[PDB]
DNA sequence: TGCATCCGTGAGTGCAG
DNA sequence: TATAATGGGAGCTGTCACGGATGCA
């Protein structure tokens, strides 16, 4: 079972060794936004919103 | 014509008024006619004396009234109102300290009235309440589903009035309590209560087993203010325990008759399983200083007798229909005013604890919109009040008596099982078994039985008469399921002599189950067959031939029978034709007895005994939510000496008072070339000629004139670069004339619109500096009519404002409204059924020179091919033509009540009957029988249908008593090989009408994010190609016309603008470029952090935004 | 608040004619008309000043909003996109 | 170590709407 | 801009079955 663990862990760190990612990354400074027409804000017939 | 009815069945009571559920529960809610003094406290008054008074200054609560409506059904109907009436109520508020009176009567806004026939008008649209199944407050006991001798007990009060709790005693032998999902031992409850560990074997002292096992003085340690704060620890993990605290949250959970009601059903259900009465609809008291149990110690004794062995210790069925009950629209609409009056209470409170404490008022410290705004909600959105069904006057009644298991406080689709569903053995004249949809909603929405009515408590109940002795009473009496349980009943045509039981043998249930029983052993009888099942179903002749599952169609689509100019009864009915057509509310009556005055195609004005002249109007041509025009139509001339209750006007779908829901035709059941394959259905031209079969639909068209930041939108009919071809029936303002012709393309409304920052490019600016005309800086943005549409304009409403009477949502000057009229003759694709569920679409309109037809030259008119009967089981349609026959010849119609009708021999004996009118005729007239009747009548004999060597009358007259006659095909003159089987049946025009359902579309409108095509004839759609469709392109290998499907004809935007030029430009279609929708997904990732990258083969980013997005 | 964001003065008159108009309701017994607050509104204020105040007072609604019991359809999807040609 | 027990994730299609 | 004011308020109920991660005798 600690055999087991360290296996489900290790393939994390596998992951991130193999790819080239840096853990801290699942972390944000800077939160990305969507660029807007993929998020409308749009007059509908009766000039409302 | 003459009107033989069949049928023994003696039936005492008559059918009760079949909205009773609907008027009858909201005038009880309303009180609206009750002098206040003398009203009751239930419903909308109950709600009053729950919320008040108010508390620290203490405003209480003296009395409400209503005023008569702001404007008549009809007004509201046409100006989008609603038809309500305003609520006042009368207030003083009082000052806890110094004696303050203030009295003011505060406007609490309008509430919606309910029209006669018991619907509602909500911004102008009819709809309904239907009414709510769910299981009903009390408290009940049901096994544990993992420990087979151990019993769960469930405490229930009515929806968002109370938690529940269980008392599931876990397998440490002392009991549990949950609350919130937090469970913990029941011994610290009682406890706080005052008890004693003596004073409860002095009550349980049976059960050593675990009467001893819940004792555990780790509690009993305690005073009973110790435990009360004991408990709010185990509920409130982090709330310092004061004493005026805890008190405040067991009582605000458990004794507090403001956030804890059991019904008051509630109450007398587990008052008579407990045994033991109860002062008010609530757990727990506070009582003198302290709490004293009223619901916690019963349960208790009868939770753990059961699980001993204790006699008159049962489970509980709780889908029984004793322990299910409804919500009527009455309650369900004061439920939603206990939440405005709820939320009005927090904000009164509010100022009175700020602002100032002595220079208030009523008027001013209450803020009316919480109220209205929960008002409105239920009647807006709720999923309880429907867009009324008034597709003919059926469909309309059957909404009214409908019954919906899902709802705000009911069951989400996903929490349904089976059980809810099932029939239960308590439906039994109560909720039909045979009126539900197909599909998802099966066994939830339901319909209420024909005899049956809803109690004051809320349960349903159904008629019995009573048996002393052997003979049967008439005094006729209602029972709940459950005093059901406790009689012997005995079935509803059980054979009598006058009023005794003859048979030796009768048909009787106890609890349900069927019993072989003597007369003597018999309490009741069942009132009618017609008790069982819903109205629909009741219209269905000869049901008792009907596999369920048909007879099921059969009710439904009767709701979709299209009004016929032309309309008619059924020739064969079941005895309800009538006062089906009464309770519509449709057809038009006689007040008292007296003469008509005048008649007219527009009034009728009938001069009383008792010297009034009243005049009832008549409803001409009226819209209904589903353009199925709603027309009265007058049936006395002037003179007419008229007793009370005659008719005077016909409704809609109405023929002289009887529902007339289609059109009975000459049926010939028979394959016939193709044309019948599969359900579809063959027809003869002379359907269309004498006007079978066409309904008269009108469809809506609005438009809107509204000030903008551009200019402000005009009406006019001043459009540019139009034709005056394109403009001949419009009159000056720009209104299509009244009385015209309409079709794809045309203007209705001409409308003028002021053009953006488009004003006019290069391009186009230079384009008309070639042509003399500058740039016009209005726009064509008239309504035109849409495709597969048109009709004969019938009227217009211009609603302006700066004209009287008006004033529009703002920044909207003028709203042009026009309905259109079409007349519209059955057609190829229309749908067609009969009360038997034969469902099937027109696939053929022959020349009536092609129709089969009968030797005296008559051609049928329906050709229904036989294989649909067969796996069907339907066998109610066959008799319906047999008897239909005979009645085509006798000038006949017929009453055949459902299991108590026309059987066999009665109705043989009248097919000889007519044999005589369509044979002797012949063979007096000069014609003998004729030689292709013998070559069918040597094939009949090799068949068997016909007695070898016999005169050809004696075997003709065999063949008709079976149904069948000699036919012969039009297109030869040959006959059929066989005897037929033609007759007269009831058949109907569905609301499926390929008119409103063939659509298509080269391209159209997009989607704002997805760029793909909208959805809907509406909107000029395009057609989802889903998963499944995608699969089995995929299966084909057909890669190119998937790919076309995924790109050009989607959301490929390059590719798709690039084929629809390569179209009109005679070039195939290019190569297409990456959809614009995975584009938005990667967006939509990289917005989640998460960088998607397309990747040529040497692994290098490929940019699929060619640089857009890069810097 | 507001998803359109309004000077906090403007703000503060709407609040005006909401407050004032219902006053009204509670006097008249039913909601007033433009004219009927621009009076009580008093000087300055006449009908069509009180019904433009109102429509910029507008707060939007939401692309997701549901059509429907079910779930399968979203108020944005029978929107067209006037933009793209 | 083996087994309760909780938390999270699913639950047909298209059309009308 | 100045009496004094000092810890919230509404839970929502009638599905189910599997797979995984965690707690416990």
């Amino acid at each position: 079972a600690r055999r087991a663990k360290a296996r489900k862990r290790l393939e994390v760190v596998r992951a991130f060794l193999d790819s080239g990612n840096r853990p801290e990354w699942m972390i944000l400074e800077a939160v990305p936004v969507l660029p807007p027409d993929l998020r409308p804000m749009v007059q509908v017939d009766g000039g409302r919103f | 014509m003459e009107i033989k009815r069949f049928g023994r069945i003696r039936e005492v009571i008559p059918l009760p008024p079949l909205t009773e559920i609907q008027v009858e529960s909201y005038r009880r809610a309303l009180q609206a006619d009750v002098p206040p003094e003398k009203r009751e406290n239930v419903g909308i008054q109950a709600a009053f004396r729950e919320t008040f008074p108010i508390e620290e200054l203490v405003l209480d609560f003296l009395e409400y009234r209503l005023g008569e409506p702001p404007f008549p059904q009809d007004e509201c109907r046409e100006k989008d109102l609603t038809y309500q009436a305003p609520l006042y109520a009368r207030l003083q508020l009082i000052h806890k300290d110094t004696g303050l009176i203030k009295e003011d009567e505060v406007f609490l806004g309008h509430i919606p009235l309910m029209t006669e026939d018991g619907s509602f008008i909500i911004n102008g649209a009819d709809r309904v309440i239907v009414s709510q199944i769910h299981r009903s407050p009390g408290v009940y006991f049901t096994p544990d589903p993992a420990r087979p001798g151990r019993y769960i007990a469930s405490i229930i009060p009515l929806p968002k009035r109370g938690p529940w709790i269980d008392l599931e005693v876990e397998p440490n032998g002392v009991v549990s309590m949950k609350v919130n999902k937090r469970k913990f031992p029941l011994v610290l409850l009682l406890r706080v209560l005052g008890y004693d560990q003596e004073t409860l074997a002095r009550e349980l002292g049976a059960y050593g087993e675990l009467v001893q096992g819940l004792m555990d003085e780790s509690v009993f340690a305690m005073r009973p203010e110790e435990a009360l704060i004991r408990l709010f620890t185990l509920l409130r993990p982090g709330d310092p325990p004061k004493r005026d605290k805890a008190v405040a949250y067991v009582y605000g959970l458990i004794a507090d008759p403001r956030r804890y009601d059991l019904g008051e059903a509630g109450r007398y259900k587990a008052e008579e399983k407990l045994g033991i009465r109860l002062s008010g609809r609530t757990l727990a008291r506070f009582e003198d200083g302290e709490f004293k149990d009223e619901v916690f110690l019963p349960t208790l004794r009868y939770l753990f007798a059961l699980t001993a062995g204790v006699p008159g210790h049962e489970v509980d069925d709780i889908d029984h229909l004793g322990n299910r009950r409804i919500r009527t629209v009455g309650e369900l609409m004061t439920d939603q005013f206990r939440v405005g009056l709820a939320r009005l209470a927090r904000g009164v409170r509010e100022r009175m604890l700020m602002g100032s404490e002595d220079s208030l008022t009523p008027a001013k410290l209450v803020n009316s919109r919480p109220l209205e705004a929960a008002i409105r909600e239920f009647f807006s959105r709720s999923q309880l009040s429907q867009f009324k069904d008034e597709t003919n006057p059926l469909s309309s009644l059957r909404h009214k008596r409908r019954i919906s298991a899902l709802g705000p406080g009911g069951l989400t689709r996903e929490r349904a099982g089976f059980d809810v569903r099932d029939v239960h053995r308590t439906h039994y004249g109560r909720i039909c078994p045979v009126e539900t949809p197909e599909g998802a909603n099966i066994g939830l929405i339901t319909s209420l039985a024909a005899y049956a009515r809803v109690d004051e408590l809320g349960f349903i109940r159904t008629p019995y008469r009573r048996v002393v002795g052997g003979v049967v009473t008439d005094e006729v009496v209602y029972m709940t399921a459950t005093e059901e349980d406790r009689y012997t009943i005995a079935q509803a045509n059980t054979p009598l002599e006058g009023n005794r039981i003859a048979a030796e043998r009768v048909v009787a249930r106890r609890k349900g189950e069927p019993v072989i029983v003597s007369p003597e052993e018999v309490e009741f009888m069942d009132v009618s067959p017609k008790q069982v099942f819903s109205v629909n179903t009741n219209l269905i002749p000869f049901l008792e031939h009907d596999d369920a599952n048909r007879a099921l169609m059969g009710s439904n689509m009767q709701t979709q029978a299209v009004p016929l100019i032309r309309a008619q009864a059924p020739v064969v009915m079941t005895g309800l034709e009538e006062r089906v057509v009464r309770d519509s509310l449709a057809a038009l009556y006689a007040e008292e007895d007296g003469e008509v005055a005048k008649v007219d195609g527009n009034r009728i004005v009938v001069r009383y005994e008792d010297g009034r002249l009243v005049e009832y109007p008549l409803r001409r041509f009226y819209r209904s939510n589903q353009g199925t025009a709603l027309d009265q139509r007058p049936r006395v001339v002037v003179g007419q000496r008229v007793r009370k209750g005659d008719l005077l006007a016909d409704g809609p779908a109405s023929e002289n008072g009887f529902l007339a829901l289609g059109q009975n035709v000459l049926v010939a059941i028979m394959p016939f070339d193709g044309y019948n394959f599969e359900d579809a259905i063959v027809i003869s031209e002379e359907l269309l000629k004498r006007d079978f079969y066409t309904s008269i639909h009108i469809e809506r068209y609005e438009i809107e004139a509204r000030d903008t930041k551009l200019g402000p939108e005009r009406i006019t009919r001043d459009i540019p670069h139009l034709s005056e071809a394109a403009l001949r029936d419009l009159d000056e303002e720009g209104v299509v004339r009244i009385g015209a012709e309409v079709k794809p393309g045309d203007i209705l409304v001409g409308r003028t619109s002021f053009k953006g920052e488009s004003e006019p490019t290069p391009e186009e600016r230079l384009l008309r500096s070639i042509f003399g005309e500058k740039a016009r800086d209005v726009k064509d943005t008239s309504l035109r009519v849409p495709p597969g549409e048109g009709g004969i304009v019938v009227r217009t409403v211009r609603l302006r404002r700066g004209d009287p009477g008006v004033e529009l949502k703002p920044g909207v000057r003028e709203v042009v409204r026009v309905y259109v009229a079409q007349k519209r003759k059955l057609q190829v694709g229309d749908k067609l059924a009969n009360r038997h569920g034969n469902k099937g679409v027109v696939a053929k309109i022959l020349p009536v020179e092609d129709m089969p037809h009968l030797p005296d030259g008559t051609p049928v008119d329906v050709i229904l091919n036989p294989l649909g009967v067969p796996s069907r089981m339907n066998l109610g349609q066959i008799l319906e033509t047999h008897l239909g026959l005979a009645g085509y010849f006798l000038g006949q119609r017929y009453i055949s009540p459902i299991f108590d009708g026309a059987k066999e021999p009665e109705i043989k004996e009248l097919l000889a009957q007519a044999f005589e009118v369509y044979f002797g005729k012949r063979k007096g007239e000069g014609f003998g029988v004729d030689k292709r009747e013998v070559e069918v009548l040597r094939r009949a004999e090799k068949l068997g249908l016909v007695t070898p060597g016999k005169t050809p009358e004696e075997q003709l007259k065999e063949l008709f008593l079976q149904g069948k006659v000699v036919l012969y095909d039009g297109r030869t003159g040959e006959p059929i090989e066989g005897p037929i089987v033609v007759g007269q049946m009831f058949i109907m025009k569905l609301y499926h009408m390929v008119e409103d359902k063939m659509h298509a579309r080269s391209t159209g409108p997009y989607s704002l994010i997805t760029q793909q095509p909208l959805g809907g004839k509406a909107q000029f759609g395009g057609q989802r190609f889903g998963e499944m469709e995608v699969w089995a392109l995929e299966a084909y290998g057909a890669a190119h016309t998937l790919q076309e499907m995924l790109t050009l004809k989607s959301d490929d935007i390059e590719g798709r603008n690039a084929a629809y030029e390569a179209i009109i430009k005679g070039e195939d279609v290019p190569e297409p470029s990456v959809p614009e929708s995975f584009r938005v997904l990667v967006k939509e990732l990289q917005a989640l952090a998460l960088d998607v990258q397309t990747l040529d083969e040497k692994d290098n980013p490929v940019d699929i935004f060619e640089g857009l997005a890069s810097k | 608040a507001r998803t359109i964001r309004i000077p906090v003065h403007m703000v503060e008159t709407i609040n005006k004619l909401s407050r004032t108009a219902r006053q009204l309701q509670q006097e008249l017994g039913r909601e007033p008309t433009y004219e009927e607050i621009a009076e009580a509104m008093g000087p300055g204020w006449d009908a069509k000043r009180v019904e433009e105040t109102l429509k910029i007072a507008q707060e939007p609604v939401s692309l997701e909003t549901p059509i429907g019991d079910e779930k399968d359809s979203f108020y944005g999807d029978f929107i067209p996109d006037e933009h793209l040609p």
